[PDB]
């Protein structure tokens, strides 16, 4: 029996907020990257450090440590780029037309043109951030969505995870009712939030192909960890 | 196969 | 604009009446199988299904209120997702098999090189079976894929997305109405709604992987793609 | 494009 299913809605919100990874910085050099080598070098270094926090974040997601070690590996391998991207979209929310990869690293789509194939994913991330802003997405909602991605993206690659996934749904509805939304507004916003997860999956799939292409180019050195995260997607 | 993730998930 | 004035029951009836037919393939069990003809059978089948899918889309409430340029984009983005969820729904009562056509059942053992996509479709199918997905719910999910899958990819082309979002909200209302009429408590309605929409994330994943396999099959120059499929596949450059 | 004219048909 899992401790995760005995938590209340508030306890679930508190546990997820306390597990949040910090916002990491990029290199403090103030040249704006317009090279593919300089831009992908800073993003890869950034993502490599973020992955170490993601792994320890996931262990604090309720119900995650009840899974086998293999199941934990599988879910993280499938979801890692989705989790990085929804985090990027979240903190870029208050910077319209900009992507805040780090507080000292904001990229516009004019820089995304410096890599073939990047500007297309750039615009999808931009539109996702604008969608979050127009919906007035809250932090308590964001961490529920990020946890759903971790648990759902690799389920059918199971009774326990679906029970935890239902628990997070109750938590999302709890936050909306707490915010004074009517019954009709609650289920509509629930649907609007979860349909964005389809687009987050789409962006990750396109991003994964972009990283595989960068690996074959062999100019940007990838860490062994990012290499194994990338190799997991066949 | 020995992934880095296996080690990092233990602690 | 008719779609926004429709009731939940009128919405369900409109979607059910617009359902495309289930087509047959050219499969012959006496004819020796291979690795090129079987995909040739599926390619020929998808190409004829696309013609019905287009006519189905124009009967989806709200779709024809969009401009031709937006209708093209939504179909170009969602066509493989829509084919796949139709296949998954078609295969609910055939566990361990995919019912591409009434005369073409395939298990995992056939399907050769593709097996990863096959297993994913098999899992979504058993997922629908476990949830006991209803036909009224399926036609809603399929219409959601059409309007949502390409909605996040000018001048006043923002008012076009506002109409799509409102119609999408209308489909969500219809889904809740179906579950409430089935006797589901309010908590069950929200949980089932979440469960159904999370499957759409997996359906998008299977489509992205299918597009890569079809692009590879094209560059192999063995299996000939039809003129429409070539253009539909080319949209995902 | 094939899809365009089938839609306006
Ligand atoms: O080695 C890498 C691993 C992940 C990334 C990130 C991507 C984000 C992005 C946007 C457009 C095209 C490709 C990509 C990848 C990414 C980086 C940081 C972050 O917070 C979110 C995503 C880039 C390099
Ligand atoms: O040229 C083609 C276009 C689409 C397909 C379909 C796929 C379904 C499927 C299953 C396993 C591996 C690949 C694929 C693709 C597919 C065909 C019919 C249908 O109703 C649904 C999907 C196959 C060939």
């Amino acid at each position: 029996n899992s401790l995760a299913l005995s938590l209340t809605a508030d306890q679930m919100v508190s546990a997820l907020l306390d597990a949040e990874p910090p916002i990491l910085y990029s290199e403090y050099d103030p040249t704006r990257p317009f090279s593919e080598a300089s831009m992908m070098g800073l993003l890869t270094n950034l993502a490599d450090r973020e992955l170490v926090h993601m792994i320890n974040w996931a262990k604090r997601v309720p119900g995650f440590v009840d899974l086998t070690l293999h199941d934990q590996v599988h879910l993280l391998e499938c979801a890692w780029l989705e989790i990085l991207m929804i985090g990027l979209v979240w903190r870029s929310m208050e910077h319209p037309g900009k992507l805040l990869f780090a507080p000292n690293l904001l990229l516009d789509r004019n820089q995304g043109k410096c890599v073939e194939g990047m500007v297309e994913i750039f615009d999808m991330l931009l539109a996702t951030s604008s969608r979050f802003r127009m919906m007035n997405l809250q932090g308590e909602e964001f961490v529920c969505l990020k946890s759903i991605i971790l648990l759902n993206s690799g389920v059918y690659t199971k009774d326990h995870i679906h029970r935890v996934l239902d628990k997070i749904t109750d938590t999302l509805i709890h936050l909306m009712a707490k915010a004074g939304l009517t019954l009709q507004q609650q289920h509509q916003r629930l649907a609007q939030l979860l349909l964005i997860l389809s687009h987050i999956r789409h962006m990750s799939n396109k991003g994964m192909e972009h990283l595989y292409s960068m690996k074959c180019k062999n100019v940007v050195p990838l860490s062994d960890l990012l290499l194994e995260m990338l190799d997991a997607h066949r | 196969k020995h992934k880095i993730l296996h080690r990092l998930l233990q602690d």
